[PDB]
RNA sequence: GCGAGGAACCUUACCCGGGAUUGAUGGUGAAAACCGUAGGUGC
RNA sequence: CGCUGAGGACUCUACCGAGCGUGAGGAAGUGGAUGACGUCAAAUCAGCACGGCCCUUACAUCCGGGGCGACACACGUGUUACAAUGGGAGGGACAAAGGGCAGCUACCGGGCGACCGGAUGCGAAUCUCUAAACCCUUCCCCAGUUCGGAUCGGAGUCUGCAACUCGACUCCGUGAAGCUGGAUUCGCUAGUAAUCGCGCAUCAGCCAUGGCGCGGUG
């Protein structure tokens, strides 16, 4: 939870969206150009988060929900395909 | 004999010349193969002809013995005097390559 | 299941949207999901659907802790007919949750 | 260590305030949080108090220290 | 507390005087593992 | 479990013995071994005799007989195994070159009649009759 | 000229019964049945520490090939 | 002519077509000795042929797939067992007096969650 | 070798400081930001 | 190549062990999942909800730099070793599962190497990523060694704005403790133990010797 996280998560992904620019540089060399970009632009500081519940651990790809979410559908029969072994 | 190092005489070249501080099997093996001499002979049975073209590798490069041990205590000293983090954990004797204590020596 | 699209090795951003009265892409009394919500609803408003239930073959309807206000936790079983669909409500009383579990058998 | 196609790492504020008092020719202390900036031959001769977390650590730069990071100077850690 | 003793010999009790309840336990512990 | 012949003598012993000789599942490896044993000891005690028929009178040799359990009959399987197991084990134990000279100097001293594995079994017999009143 | 279908879904009867609508729907061959593709989702039975204790999930694709010479939700069609 | 058979043995798969001949073994268009140059796999493989003293008799062609030596080694052995028996039905006593026409079901285990391996558990202290 | 099945920044809750509320070009700056042209991973 | 067209392989449908025992003839159960009612005021308010209580000039909120990685030490779980059933050098052979779009990369050129630069195919039963133990020849001949590879010095390659605290990999050099380990203690009962390699999740990179799977020898 704690909702300031979540509202970090999507500014960071906004900032790194608005991206052509660093491609251009990294492309190039200029390295001391990239330098000047805002820090909260570059892509490693996204971290994945559950989509629901914002949890930064035990994520997965493919559904995009952490694993207690993804057991808690599963079991619910939310999630297409997935069935218990 | 060689550098002022006397090798086991009953090795052979590419494991005696690792006695020599400063060569390691691999420098071994290319400084035999750069001058030529078989490395499965035996020291005992290597010529005058190719000692000295292996004395002759060994210098010209390789910095070996007295030399390299002089580099390596300089840049010791050099790098405990410049008071860096390396240098203050050279001094108190602890791990500086990233390892973590508490655990292990 | 009560979704059904295929999504493979893209669920994500589907599953998401998905997620964003007797209620149960390209007969309440036998309905396991109106009886709980039911059974919540007049907990919140202040089981034995039981006898409701039985042409069911079985119903059992489990209720959870903080009953009738009392500070303790105590799981009640309320078993009935020959039990060998499952649902779950919550409720909101003034002391808490109550889970109220129902299985029925038909 | 850093790959030799992209150059050294410099902090370019903290370079630009090297060159500036270079220029002036006055003598001062430069703080900077930039642990992490490489120390070049224009940065001999001044004074830098690098942040450490929670005080400015001065370093008297020498041609010793030249090729180091301005971090390794500044201890983080206090032990006795 | 456990003694290693090989075998394990576990007791807790809940006072304050719980390090010594533990010991009067034990020690009727220890007499019925003597023989 | 089935038990494949020896590929060299046709044999179901040969093949437990190497399996008794076996580490980590290297099974090339210790057949590897056993034919080379018997090939020194077939160079060494050249005998009127041959290489496996020295082999089995070393192990019919050193197995034992009664088992103190109070002493009792021992079982022909366990027999033969505790016979392979104390010839593998003391072989190992003792000093060679070669684990195929071992084997090979362990099997000659136990047919020629002395060897650790030959004291082992005396000193089994001698406690063995020491209990002869609870038996 | 002919047409390749390809049909996905997670369910094997769901494609069994969507290939044989579309068959009976004047020259097609077979339905090829593809290697169905399994993934295996290992997770923690409980939210908090026990790691010993996990469940298995399951997803399976079902994949079918039509060959045409001369739809139900949760199923892909391919066709070209 | 030609006498089909099929032996399998672990993730080994032998395709055998034997015919009228004398002695050529082939493997995967490789001879015999050659592919299997170890004495105790060419008495696995030719096991069957000895004990029924068929050996000097037939041509054989295998197509191996998957596995180790072992394991190809005896699906062979099985599959040349059971052409044999295609070929005679009278010697089926005598096969199966040796096992040779016995399909072996050992496969590896799964491991499971929670242990290292199969069976072998965690130091419990 | 448990939550943690990915702590350089992020994650991050912890600590020290710099800010902001009580919910287009320039200058300065480490950045946040500045100057001109409900929520709480608190009990 | 045209074809195969069902001998395998793929998927989907129907089946097959029937007994006081033995028995012949025939291919001839195991692993997992599911846990009736009880017990531990067992664990989780930091996955998520939620009663009560407590915070508003702060226990709320944005940022940079530190820390979570410190070490007198103790405990637990593992990985390598202490070598001859072994370690190097050269050559020959056999898997299965799984992954792949900024990703895997055919094929060329550069570098000892990690890698880099052109270019090709593949959202993939189509194109790519996948062996080692093993076998053959040869050396080392019982040594702290051609065992071991910790620690430290130098030079690099990548990812990332950034590798000092604190990354992975490569190439030189240095080359420690360690000679099979007491009391005590743990696991397993057949394709199992032991041993060998391969792949995946998270993931820019990776401290992955961890977790989850696969096959080889046995
Ligand atoms: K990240």
């Amino acid at each position: 939870a704690k909702e300031s996280m979540k509202a970090r998560e999507v500014k960071r992904a906004k900032l790194v969206a608005k991206a052509a620019k660093r491609a251009a540089l990294k492309a190039e060399g200029n390295y001391e150009a990239l330098q000047l970009l805002p820090k909260n632009a570059s892509p490693v500081r996204l971290h994945n988060r559950c989509s629901m519940t914002g949890r930064p651990k035990g994520y997965m790809r493919q559904f995009g929900i952490s694993r207690i979410q993804f057991r808690e559908m599963a079991s619910a029969g939310l999630i297409p395909g997935v069935k218990k072994a | 004999r060689i550098v002022g190092v006397d090798l086991p005489q009953n090795k052979r070249g590419f494991i005696a010349l690792t006695y020599i501080y400063g060569i390691g099997r691999s420098s071994a093996i290319t400084i035999l193969d750069k001058a030529g001499v078989d490395r499965d002979i035996k020291v005992k049975d290597w010529s005058d002809d190719q000692a000295a073209a292996i004395r002759d590798v060994i210098g010209a490069g390789y910095k070996v013995e007295g030399d390299l041990r002089s580099e390596v205590q300089l840049n010791i000293k050099r790098l405990m005097d410049i008071g860096c983090y390396r240098g203050i954990r050279h001094r108190i004797g602890l791990p500086l390559r990233g390892q973590s204590t508490k655990n292990n020596a | 299941w009560d979704s059904n699209w295929y999504g493979g090795r893209k669920y994500g951003e589907t599953l998401l949207e998905d997620s964003r009265a007797s209620v149960s892409r390209a007969k309440p009394e036998l309905d396991a999901a109106i009886v709980a919500e039911n059974i919540a609803r007049q907990l919140e408003g202040k089981v034995k659907a039981i006898a409701s239930a039985m042409g069911a073959e079985g119903i059992k309807i489990q209720v959870s802790g903080r009953l009738n206000g009392a500070e303790m936790a105590r799981s009640e079983m309320f078993k009935e007919g020959r039990t060998p669909d499952y649902a779950l409500a919550e409720a909101l009383t003034k002391v808490g949750l109550l889970g109220i579990k129902v299985w029925i058998c038909k | 260590s850093r790959s030799l196609k992209k150059g050294p790492y410099i902090n370019l504020k903290l370079e630009k305030k090297v060159l500036a008092m270079n220029e002036s020719g006055k003598k001062a202390v430069i703080k900077t949080w930039a642990r992490a900036s490489m120390i070049s031959p224009d940065f001999v001769g001044h004074t830098i108090a690098v942040h450490n977390g929670n005080k400015f650590i001065p370093v008297f730069v020498t041609e010793n220290m030249v090729g180091h990071k301005l971090g390794e100077f500044s201890p983080t850690r206090t032990f006795r | 507390d456990k003694d290693v003793a090989r075998a394990w010999l576990f007791s807790l009790m809940e006072a304050g005087q719980k390090s010594s309840s533990v010991q009067r336990r034990l020690s009727a512990l220890k007499s019925f593992y003597k023989y | 479990r089935q038990i494949l012949p020896d590929p060299v003598y046709g044999d179901v012993r040969v093949t437990k013995f190497v399996n008794h000789l076996m580490y980590d599942g290297k099974k090339n490896t210790a057949f590897s071994i056993f034919y080379g044993a018997l090939d020194i000891v077939k160079t060494k005690h050249s005998e009127e005799k041959s290489a496996l028929e020295i082999w089995k009178a070393a192990l019919d040799n050193i197995t034992p007989q009664v088992e103190v359990k109070v002493p009792t009959e021992i079982r022909p399987e366990r027999k033969e195994s505790i016979s392979m197991k104390n010839l593998i084990l003391y072989a190992r134990k003792r000093g060679g070159k070669t684990m195929a000279d071992k084997l090979a100097a362990e099997i000659v001293d136990a047919f020629n009649n002395q060897g650790a594995a030959f004291k082992r079994k005396e000193d089994m017999h001698r406690m063995a009759e020491a209990n002869r009143a609870f038996a | 000229q002919k047409i390749r279908i390809k049909l996905k879904s997670y369910d094997y009867m769901l494609v069994d019964k969507s290939a044989e609508k579309i068959v009976k729907t004047a020259m097609v061959s077979g339905p090829i049945p593809l290697p169905t593709h399994k993934r295996i989702f290992t997770v923690n039975r409980s939210t908090f520490v026990n790691k010993k204790s996990r469940e298995q999930f399951e997803l399976s694709s079902y994949k079918r090939l039509i060959d045409i010479y001369n739809l139900p939700s949760g199923v892909e069609v391919e066709i070209k | 002519d030609y006498i089909n058979a099929i032996g399998r043995r672990k993730a080994a798969v032998a395709r055998v077509y034997l015919s009228e001949g004398s002695g050529k073994i082939v493997i995967n268009k490789r001879e015999i000795e050659q592919y299997f140059p170890s004495s105790i796999l060419q008495y696995i493989v030719k096991q069957p042929l000895l004990k029924l003293d068929v050996a000097a008799k037939y041509d054989i062609k295998i197509n191996l797939r998957g596995g180790g030596f072992k394991g190809q080694s005896e699906a062979a052995r099985l599959a040349i067992a059971r052409a044999l028996v295609k070929i005679n039905p009278d010697d089926k006593p005598a096969l199966r007096s040796e096992g040779f026409i016995t399909r072996d079901p050992r496969v590896v285990e799964r491991k499971k969650p929670g242990r290292p391996k199969a069976r072998k558990r965690f130091q419990f202290s």
